[PDB]
């Protein structure tokens, strides 16, 4: 079988940069090479085929070059929506095989989060559980610290976080932290607070609410 | 429009079989091969085989030979991929893709285009469980500088995935649907949020459309400010 070796495995670049991604075949495949883009949550999409032909409808900043064993995908002017994983693929011989993929990430300016907090819904409380959600919206870089305080007591062991992939329009992250308690424990305290620390904030930001108000 | 629409995600026990379908529309069905490609956790892509829907002939990657069967039903322009004796590392996103021919690289027809949306097959002994959907209501504590945040919490489901749309697809700007977390119970949870003008919470309607296909759960939840 033909092995396809892609490099680099990942690259961080700025909007407007020229980016090059390489793919090396283990043997000569002439021009039987394609490049695909896989955006988050989506199927791959053909960008370039026959090493250098542009697929209809694909922005022309994506171009390909090379023949034989060494191939290059070029993005001439990187855009935020180019955050994606790119794969080469040979069609010279079955089995058709792919490179391991190159993850493209976008560098941008610092952006402070907007912070929102949600008490549990009355519907959920009826079921016996209280989920309290803290949202950090549209920040950069990804490093962020979320601390839960319940009646000014720092919490540990009862929250989970999830972060989005970089946004396709502004390259920021968003993050949810969910504090989960029994309805009984929830009803034993008044003040629920989410304290956010991030490079874009001069001082930590706290969003809080009093249970039942 | 040329499109390939695949069947929904499924959980299957180790040793069982799964049969994924790929409904083609908008092109001459017998005029293109249908290929299958799968994507494991490490996001590598792995070609599985093809079916020629005109002749019915197939060709499978040696890795899946004896375990995969590709078939088609021309009368409903649908292809199928059945993978038997499922094992833990068969957990993957399975894609169908259209390929025009295998002998002329210079044509755009003769590469994977388009692809189906993928079908997540989870190989595990646990039973399917549908999610609960709770509102994340906009309030004074989720309103900063003229913008309000609101959302839906989608809790306690198995296996992945759930999809969330807003207002049946008409609301996409500012939506963030978070990657699922694995709870200690073994069930998944995620939230989907959107930011909107605070000025119009009284006049706009915000409904999250939650789909968990493994359990045939579809939930539309209206999210409104709490009185
Ligand atoms: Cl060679
Ligand atoms: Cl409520
Ligand atoms: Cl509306």
């Amino acid at each position: 079988d033909i092995q396809m070796t892609q490099s680099p495995s990942s690259v961080s670049a700025s909007v407007g940069d020229r980016l090059t991604i390489t793919c090396r075949a283990s043997q000569g495949i002439s021009s039987w090479l394609a490049w695909y883009q896989q955006k988050p949550g989506k199927a791959p999409k053909l960008l370039i085929y026959a090493a250098s032909s542009l697929q209809s409808g694909v922005p022309s900043r994506f171009s390909g070059s090379g023949s034989g064993t060494d191939f290059t995908l070029t993005i001439s002017s990187l855009q935020p929506e180019d955050f994606a994983t790119y794969y080469c693929q040979q069609a010279n011989s079955f089995p058709w095989t792919f490179g391991q993929g190159t993850k493209v990430e976008i560098k941008r300016t610092v952006a402070a989060p907007s912070v929102f907090i949600f008490p549990p819904s009355d519907e959920q409380l009826k079921s016996g559980t209280a989920s309290v959600v803290c949202l950090l919206n549209n920040f950069y870089p990804r490093e962020a610290k979320v601390q839960w305080k319940v009646d000014n007591a720092l919490q540990s062991g009862n929250s989970q976080e999830s972060v989005t992939e970089q946004d396709s329009k502004d390259s920021t992250y968003s993050l949810s932290s969910t504090l989960t308690l029994s309805k009984a424990d929830y009803e034993k305290h008044k003040v629920y607070a989410c304290e956010v620390t991030h490079q874009g904030l001069s001082s930590p930001v706290t969003k809080s609410f009093n249970r039942g108000e | 429009e040329v499109q390939l629409v695949q069947s929904g995600a499924e959980v299957k026990k180790p040793g069982a079989s799964v049969k994924v379908s790929c409904k083609a529309s908008g092109y001459t069905f017998t005029g293109y091969y249908m290929h299958w490609v799968r994507q494991a956790p490490g996001q590598g892509l792995e070609w599985m085989g093809w079916i020629n829907p005109n002749s019915g002939g197939t060709n499978y990657a040696q890795k899946f030979q004896g375990r995969v069967t590709m078939t088609r039903d021309t009368s409903i322009t649908t292809g199928y991929m059945e993978l038997s004796s499922l094992r833990s590392d068969d957990t993957a996103l399975y894609y169908c893709a259209r390929v025009g021919a295998h002998d002329y690289y210079d044509s755009s027809d003769n590469w994977f285009d388009p692809w189906g949306q993928g079908t997540l097959v989870t190989v595990f002994s646990a039973s399917t469980k549908g999610p609960s959907v709770f509102p994340l209501a906009p309030s004074s504590k989720s309103t900063s500088g003229g913008t309000a945040a609101l959302g839906c919490l989608v809790k306690d489901y198995f296996p992945e995935p759930v999809t969330v749309s807003w207002n049946s697809g008409a609301l996409t700007s500012g939506v963030h649907t978070f990657p699922a977390v694995l709870q200690s119970s073994g069930l998944y949870s995620l939230s989907s949020v959107v930011t909107v003008p605070s000025s119009s919470l009284g006049t706009q309607t915000y409904i999250c459309n939650v789909n968990h296909k493994p359990s045939n759960t579809k939930v539309d939840k209206k999210v409104e400010p709490k009185s």
